[PDB]
C-alpha cells in the first residue's frame, strides 16, 4: 500500500523498465562507439560510379 | 589517328606497386584505329600499350 512510484515511472533519461529479467531499456544516455569492417566486394570504384 | 582537344584527368591515385591509380583522357581524334600510348615522366608506368 505505501509503494510509491516504481522505476518504471520515476527513472531519468527517459528509460523503461521491465523485471523477467529486469533491465533498464532505451536510456537517452551518453553516446556509443559502432565499428564496421567492411568487405572490399562492397565497394564500387571511383570510375565505375 | 590523330589526336587533338586531350584533356586528362584522373578520378583517383594511390603509389601502391599495382596499378594503384587511374587517368581518363578525353580527346577528339580525326580516324577509327589502334593508337600506341606511353609516359614521359619515369616515375609513372602506364599498364596499356
Amino acid at each position: 500500500k505505501e509503494r510509491g512510484a516504481s522505476l518504471q515511472h520515476t527513472a531519468p533519461f527517459g528509460c523503461q523498465i521491465a523485471t523477467n529479467p529486469v533491465r533498464a531499456m532505451n536510456c537517452a544516455v551518453g553516446n556509443m562507439p559502432i565499428s564496421i569492417d567492411i568487405p572490399d566486394a562492397a565497394f564500387t570504384r571511383v570510375v565505375d560510379a | 589517328p590523330s589526336l587533338t582537344d586531350m584533356s586528362c584527368e584522373v578520378p583517383a591515385c594511390t603509389h601502391s606497386s599495382d596499378f594503384g591509380g587511374v587517368a581518363i583522357i578525353k580527346y577528339a581524334a580525326s580516324k577509327k584505329g589502334k593508337c600506341a600510348v606511353h609516359s614521359m615522366t619515369n616515375a609513372v608506368t602506364i599498364r596499356e600499350a
